[PDB]
RNA sequence: GUGGAACAGUGGUAAUUCCUACGAUUAAGAAACCUGUUUACAGAAGGAUCCCCACCUAUGGGCGGGUUAUCAGAUAUUAUCAGGUGGGAAAUU
RNA sequence: CCCGCUACGGCGUGAGCGUCAAGGUCUGUUGAGUGCAAUCGUAGGACGUCAUUAGUGGCGAACCCGAUACCGAUUACUGCUGCUGUUCCAGC
């Protein structure tokens, strides 16, 4: 891997480190698509990567959307968000996160958002030089309907 | 030359592109001169330019006015007598078939007169006007009988007087005339089966009915041929203990488990024939088989024809308490395969009464899928004609949208035994299939009924349980071949048939389709996949032999392949020896068991083989190869039918440990069957060598595997191929053909087991015929 | 044996001839500066008057005998600077040769011609053409949105 | 299994039967 | 322990199943782009909104970069939908010498979690 | 994907700075070459044998393509590799080749001499020869030097670019090719556009109906401009390398 | 009556001789053209071993919280590619 | 036709079903499938025939190109095979 670009600008990454693309995630890319200043979400954010339990991470789900106080009428998002290969875990602790919720007849209002990092690497010859394309998911859950942050470009669901 | 800005070039250029489509579409619209040529290609009549009725009716009118803008013989007193004698034995003919009586043997038979014929025609109808007794009265209007033949055979049917001597040498199928003007049938064995459709089917069978998920059709199968025998135990009234016995006698120990007497599935495998005639036992490969149960002791079996025959043969042979029943003319299944043949299905017939089968039914029949249900499928019902229909329609019920596994968790537990084998005991009887004809009318009656409902009254008939012919219904799944199969009696088979395709989502298949079809799912094929077999060797080998060395004498010289003059086939080219591995045609097994023989006489003789120089001491692999021609030559004077070469390994395996005097060829040699894929450039075709990869360049060959390039960027394989020696062959292809559902060519090859266990890879290599190059693919294990 | 005729699709490009005013790098920017526009007197005959004197001066007159059997130029527009010549299978060669010499017209000069796509019928063209300007839009669309 | 079949499309139907057969 | 499975329930209409690639983990990339580039030639004669893409499992990163192309590239809208998958199992309960895959089969199930990706014209 | 590997540098001695109407011009036919979609592209830079060679390291070459070419390396999506013709007529004032081919990637000659060819097909590891196709035709072609040659791995090159120039010298051009054609054997010909300005740029479609009627089959041409255009840049990338 | 040479009539039969390689694209269907690589899953669905801290018991161990390394058949490759192409009359109102 | 609001016929969703109509479409197209009508070019090897001055050179033809598929009949040409008839030449 030479390099890794996010929306056509150079950055300083490595796809084998989980820790610093999941820190630029959480810093970089979600205050790209969402503002949370303008607006009373209290937004909970958590990345997922393979080597993770799912039961400690559903807990862990569990704790997130009951975290921010009730009596002041904030209503409470979780950002879970992954990158490539771990994301299918992800999607298990999202899935069973939802067998967690819908038994107690409530709703999980939802929304995804799909982007990407486009790496360089040498491919089968030196003057071929591949581009490859890793997939990010960014989903958005709660138990609010209408939410006011900037999400035009999601997927309700 | 000047810059301009984006949103008019944006514009200007989609401006152009409706500008172009709409010239498109303009040229098209002048192009065509009639209505005529916008009809699909499937539906395209050539009467149609003649009449109007081909037309749809949309269309006509468009077609009468581009129609009208393009615009009782000599007979001599003989001969026309000769002509009357027809016309009047077809009237008596109707009129005795109509009224009220059967079918005298002497009319069937018609070796003898015509004139005894209306002799015996007008004998009849005088017998039942003068007296209510001595006839053989039936049950129905139209001219339906019960052709059950009990502890033997059944003989020639007797069908309809016209079209008799035409069954003289070759019966029929119900839909014979059917599949006659719609499709390419083959005479084959006594009865006429097809072949292929007339229109070109093979990437539309390949894309409705094959394991592509885009599979938005259904296909039907005539499969009256396959012939079906009922046993059951007549000695005790209890518990069956010899039926046990002679399925474990008849089969092996892997289909007389006890998992398929509590769950009764029908399972279909390997029946190999036995025979004991003194205190030894003889056990030869002979075929497929399909085994079903009806929840301990009553069977049926169906299989091949001149397997059934054979079977027949040998089920007669030891009838000493168990009273056999053949069924060829009052019993035959339908197969319907791809995702929307359900649906069909279910629209193809109506309920008679509220029951658990039909609510299981139309459960599986909405979930548009195959392989999600379990095993065992096997539903039975009493259902009406579908006569009463005569109409494209569809019957779904709310259902509240929704589909999921716990509905099939209830098909595993919640199983209807008692009505379901009950509707097995009614077909498996001669009675109540007897019984099932006593309301049977004619086309005329449901057309008046038709007009009755729409004098007083929709598009039915509805159902009266005094006067309605309620038929026994039977759908199961058949597992490997993954298509579902129904049955129902012969002479109610056509009413069924007739209704299904009238769905416009449902074509027919032919033979040719279904061995498509087989090779499509990594299946196998009795007439050409199973080598192995006595009569699968028998009939491949001899007819494709003569079939091409027909075709290639046949031929000028110079103009075709010639398989005397190939240079550069092998490494080290041996003396006296300068054509290809084998027969060039049909697999000839005998080359490939001498050789492996010879080769295993060479291991055993020395830890090493040597290359080159009444039996001459063999050391090397020219002596085997004179001796393998010597052979051929021999056997070119007189044909060979004392035993077998090739057995199956898979059997041999699990329990016999595959364990194997001046001998060369005495003891047979086991295989097991591969499907290979290719992973190199090019496709395989019928009768191809299966190579192995020598211990020598294995890495090049997973370089290969890896990759291998020209600097350009693309792949590369114009480069000097290793050839290994003669003796590195291990196995044939039969079918080779473009593999369409895996982008690639599969090869149904069958190896030899020793050197399945010989290299530690599964990479083989393969070579066409009459082609010098070697491709590399990866094989995986066909359980068939 | 029919009239196996092949046509061939030609676009006309203007390079950027300009040293003394920079440049911008982009994809579809570049697209815009070489897809520009065809000048005003630029028409069938025009093109057709061209094509047969580069014929004459660059293939000769037996070679031009050769090529203006079943030469002509069955479609063309001045908005979008794209046309169809007609020609025989065998001297297809020889039309593309010509095709690539053109060096410049009577009235304006400075462009080069782009041989684009060849095929024995006009419909699959067509088809093949509509299809590329849709990824033109794409790029423009793109490099437009950001 | 190849679209060339000699001795199906010849020799085993019923419209080319009456033609002399492939083994002959 | 032996053990095999089956795949999932698709329920599809007339018009659901010309529009709706399911995405196979052998699948190439350039492959899927073409599929999805006809899809969407035959969407108009089909006459529907958008084409499904779905995948399941290992799939389910190269299915995410489908929409990754058509996104960006191709300036196509895209949704994007988590769902849940049931699949029965054949498994073998132990309770002669028998072949393998003749043995006692149970049922069980077991649930993947998947994603469908919709694709506007 | 394409390999153009003749596009000189508006340069000719090392006593002449390179204005700034030059580096725009060959940035706007380097983007005209982009423009009708190239994938390689290998700039070449003229020298005299004559002239005397500088005692240097990283001044050998005066093209920069990391400093000035790599903003268009990263903004276009193309390449850029160095390379150098080498016009030998005499033997004097030479025989350095340890050097120069560490710096460039590919080493190419222009022999104008009767001797200079039997020079550059004896004692010169180098990967392409070029034959003036402007000018005339120095003696004559024969197979004996040439079949020597091209079996050792040198190629012979073709300028499709230089027959844009003028009129008189078209007719030369086509004289000059077909000699090549004719004494290359159909096998070693590598095709390059020599360019110096954006209005003499050509696609693949003309071009290669260019050198079918010039005398090379279809297949041994597209098989050049793949395999063997692209075996060279290997053949230079491991001079450098390895 | 026989053998050889030539011609004529009828019946049957076959037609690119066969194989191999190559023929521009992140603008991912441009050698002239078509089809194919969609019944989605690595028994990774409460996955396995392991790090630190606190608890209870002791001959083994288990639970709770946090960052989180390794593993998923040839330790590899996600972005390539394959096959075929007018016939005995397709002609004849 | 079922669900929610409203209640005189009404309204909103099911990517649900049945009927009817529409020159809106039919690459829904076929182990070739075009429709201002694709069915290619070159190199190497294997085989056959004919002519050679040193050993190679030329040739693999002709009829015709469908337009949904199939079968039977007729017509145009090359080569092979059996029969028949004719002419010429001898073995005794």
């Amino acid at each position: 891997i030479n390099g890794v670009y996010y929306n056509e600008i150079s950055r300083d990454l490595d796809i084998s480190s989980s820790t610093q693309c999941l820190r630029f995630l959480k810093e970089t890319v979600i205050p790209s698509l969402a503002n949370n200043g303008n607006n009373s979400t209290s937004i909970q954010y958590h990345g997922i990567s393979k080597n993770d339990n799912i039961k400690k991470s559903v807990n862990k789900l569990d704790k997130q959307i009951n975290m921010a106080d009730r009596s002041l009428g904030l209503q409470q998002v979780v950002c879970i968000f992954s990158y490539g290969p771990h994301i299918q875990k992800m999607l298990s602790i999202l899935e069973i996160f939802k067998k967690g919720y819908i038994k107690n007849n409530k709703k999980i209002y939802q929304w995804n958002k799909l982007t990407s990092f486009d790496i360089k690497r040498e491919g089968r010859n030196e003057l071929q030089e591949e581009r490859l394309k890793v997939p990010i998911l960014v989903t958005l859950v709660s138990d609010s309907e209408i939410i006011d942050l900037n999400l035009h470009s999601f997927t309700k669901q | 030359g000047s810059k301009l800005n984006v949103d008019q070039f944006i514009s200007s250029r989609q401006f152009e592109v409706k500008q172009l489509q709409l010239a498109m579409h303009n040229s098209k619209a002048a192009s065509s001169t009639r209505i005529f040529q916008a009809l699909p290609r499937k539906l395209r009549r050539r009467t149609a330019s003649h009449n109007v009725r081909r037309i749809p009716k949309r269309m006509r009118n468009r077609a009468l006015r581009e129609m009208r803008k393009s615009d009782a013989h000599g007979l001599n007193a003989k001969q026309l007598y000769k002509a009357r004698m027809s016309i009047k034995l077809l009237r008596l003919a109707s009129k005795s078939t109509s009224m009220k009586l059967s079918m005298p043997p002497e009319v069937t038979s018609s070796n003898c007169h015509v004139r005894q014929k209306i002799k015996t025609l007008k004998r009849m109808i005088k017998e039942s006007s003068t007296a209510n007794p001595n006839i053989k009265l039936l049950n129905n209007r139209m001219g339906s009988y019960d052709c059950t033949g009990v502890n033997e055979l059944a003989p020639i049917p007797k069908g309809r007087v016209k079209y008799t001597k035409r069954q003289k040498h070759f019966a029929w199928l119900p839909t014979h005339i059917w599949n006659a003007k719609r499709s390419h049938m083959m005479k084959r064995w006594g009865y006429q089966m097809v072949w292929a459709p007339t229109q070109k089917c093979f990437k539309l069978t390949h894309r409705l009915g094959g394991d592509t998920c885009s599979s938005d059709g259904a296909l039907c199968m005539d499969s009256s041929y396959i012939g079906t025998i009922i046993v059951k135990d007549k000695s005790n009234d209890s518990e069956g203990d010899f039926l046990k016995s002679i399925i474990g006698k008849l089969t092996a120990e892997r289909a007389n488990l006890r998992k398929y007497r509590e769950g009764q599935v029908l399972f279909q495998g390997l029946i190999y024939s036995f025979n004991e005639e003194n205190g030894e036992d003889s056990t030869k490969p002979l075929g497929p088989c399909d085994v079903f149960w009806v929840q301990k002791d009553t069977a049926i079996i169906r299989l091949h024809p001149s397997i059934y025959t054979q079977v027949f043969n040998i089920l007669l042979q030891h009838k000493e308490k168990l009273t056999v029943q053949d069924c060829r003319y009052s019993l035959a299944s339908v197969t319907l395969k791809g995702a929307k043949a359900l649906e069909s299905l279910a629209s193809c017939l109506r309920s008679t009464e509220y029951s658990k089968s039909f609510e299981q039914f139309k459960m599986v029949s909405m979930i548009t899928d195959h392989n999600a249900l379990p095993q065992r499928c096997t539903f039975a019902f009493e259902a009406i004609d579908p006569r009463h229909l005569a109409a494209p329609k569809k019957l779904n019920d709310s259902q509240r949208k929704t589909v999921n596994s716990d509905d099939i968790l209830s098909l595993h537990e919640n199983y209807p035994q008692d009505e379901i084998n009950a509707v097995f005991n009614e077909l498996c009887d001669p009675e109540s299939r007897t019984q099932s004809y006593n309301n049977q009318n004619t086309l005329k009656e449901i057309s008046a009924r038709r007009y009755k409902l729409l004098t007083a009254t929709k598009t039915t008939v509805p159902f009266k349980e005094s006067d309605d012919p309620s038929i026994p219904l039977v759908i199961i799944r058949r597992l490997k071949t993954r298509d579902w199969i129904v049955v129902l009696p012969w002479f109610w088979l056509l009413p069924l048939w007739h209704l299904l395709n009238r769905i416009p989502r449902m074509y027919h298949i032919g033979l040719r389709q279904f061995q498509q079809i087989q090779y499509e799912n990594k299946q196998l094929y009795f007439p050409d996949d199973y080598p192995f077999t006595q009569l699968g060797y028998i009939e491949n080998s001899f007819y494709k032999k003569e079939a091409s060395k027909t075709k290639w004498d046949r031929k000028p010289m110079g103009k075709r392949i010639n398989f005397e003059k190939i240079k550069d086939i092998h490494n080290t080219k041996l003396p006296a020896y300068s054509g290809e591995i084998g027969d060039f045609f049909s697999s000839d097994w005998r080359f490939l068991q001498i050789l492996r023989n010879g080769i295993d006489y060479l291991q055993r003789n020395d830890k090493t083989l040597e290359l080159m120089d009444g039996v001459r001491d063999i050391n090397c692999v020219n002596d085997v190869l004179e001796f393998c021609k010597d052979y051929e030559a021999k056997t070119k004077a007189m044909s060979l039918s004392i035993e077998e070469n090739i057995p199956v390994a898979l059997c041999k395996n699990r329990k016999c440990q595959f364990r194997t005097s001046f001998s060369l060829t005495f003891f047979p040699r086991c295989i097991i069957a591969v499907s290979c894929t290719l992973l190199e450039r090019g496709h395989p075709k019928d009768n191809a060598r299966i190579y192995q990869v020598p211990e020598k360049d294995l890495e090049h060959w997973l370089q290969l595997a890896k990759g291998v390039y020209r600097p350009n960027g693309r792949k590369d394989h114009d480069l000097k191929i290793p050839l290994p020696e003669v003796h590195d062959l291990i196995g044939f292809i039969t079918s080779g053909t473009y593999h369409l559902n895996c982008g690639n060519g599969m090869g149904i090859g069958f190896i030899d087991h020793h050197a399945a266990i010989r290299q530690p890879t599964r990479y083989v290599l393969i070579r066409n015929v009459g082609t010098n190059t070697y491709r590399l693919g990866e094989w995986s294990k066909i359980s068939v | 044996v029919r009239l196996k005729s092949r046509y061939i699709l030609f676009e006309i490009i203007f390079p950027p001839t300009d040293t003394n005013v920079e440049e911008s790098v982009s994809k579809a920017d570049i697209l815009l500066s070489h897809h520009r526009a065809s000048p005003a007197d630029v028409s069938i005959k025009s093109i057709l008057q061209e094509i047969r004197r580069s014929l004459s001066l660059n293939l000769g007159d037996y070679g031009s005998a050769k090529c203006n059997s079943l030469l002509q130029l069955k479609y063309f527009s001045n908005k979008t600077s794209t046309g169809i010549i007609r020609c025989h299978r065998e001297d297809c060669d020889l039309v593309i040769m010509a095709l690539m010499l053109m060096s410049k017209i009577g009235d304006v000069d400075g462009l080069i011609v782009n041989p684009v796509k060849v095929s024995g019928t006009i419909k699959k063209i067509e088809q093949f053409a509509m299809r590329r300007n849709s990824k033109i839009l794409n790029i423009i669309k793109c490099s437009q949105s950001s | 299994m190849d679209r060339t079949q000699t001795f199906i499309k010849d020799c085993l139907f019923t419209k080319c039967l009456e033609d002399p057969e492939k083994p002959f | 322990k032996r053990v095999t499975k089956h795949p999932s329930l698709k329920t599809l209409t007339h018009k659901q199943i010309h529009t709706t690639i399911f995405v196979k983990s052998t699948t190439p990339y350039v492959s899927a782009l073409k599929r999805i580039n006809k899809f969407l030639d035959s969407v108009h004669k089909q006459g529907s909104s958008y084409v499904a893409v779905l995948g399941m499992g290992k799939a389910v990163e190269k299915t995410l970069a489908l929409g990754c192309h058509f996104q960006d590239q191709k300036n196509k809208k895209i949704e994007v939908y988590t769902k849940t998958i049931e699949v029965l199992d054949e498994v073998i309960t132990e309770g002669s010498d028998v072949e393998d895959d003749d043995k006692e089969t149970q049922l069980k199930k077991r649930a993947v979690s998947g994603v469908e990706l919709r694709i506007y014209v | 994907m394409l390999v153009d590997l003749n596009v000189p540098w508006p340069q000719n001695s090392y006593a002449d700075k390179v204005t700034s109407q030059a580096v725009n011009n060959l940035i706007k036919t380097l983007s005209t070459l982009h423009m009708l979609g190239y994938t390689h592209i290998a700039i070449n830079f003229t020298v005299n044998h004559s002239e005397k060679f500088p005692n240097d390291v990283k001044l050998l070459n005066p093209i920069d393509i990391k400093r000035r070419f790599g903003e268009l390396m990263d903004r276009t999506g193309l390449k850029l590799y160095s390379r150098i013709t080498l016009i030998i007529d005499d033997p004097s004032k030479g025989q350095s080749l340890s050097k120069i081919s560490q710096a460039f990637d590919i080493v190419a000659a222009l022999p104008i001499s009767e001797k200079g060819l039997t020079l550059s097909t004896t004692n010169l590891d180098i990967d392409l020869l070029t034959f003036q196709y402007g000018s005339r035709l120095p003696t004559f072609l024969k197979h004996k030097s040439i079949c020597s040659c091209v079996n050792r791995g040198v190629k012979l090159e073709i300028v499709y670019g230089y027959a844009l120039r003028d009129v008189q010298a078209r007719r030369q051009f086509v004289s000059n090719v077909r000699s090549v054609i004719r004494s290359s054997r159909s096998r070693g010909i590598v095709i390059g556009s020599g360019a110096m300005s954006p209005l003499e740029c050509r696609n693949i479609l003309g071009v290669t109906s260019l050198i079918k009627n010039l005398g090379l089959p279809s297949d041994r041409c597209s098989k050049a401009m793949g395999d063997l255009a692209s075996l060279v840049l290997l053949n230079g990338r491991l001079r450098n390398k390895s």
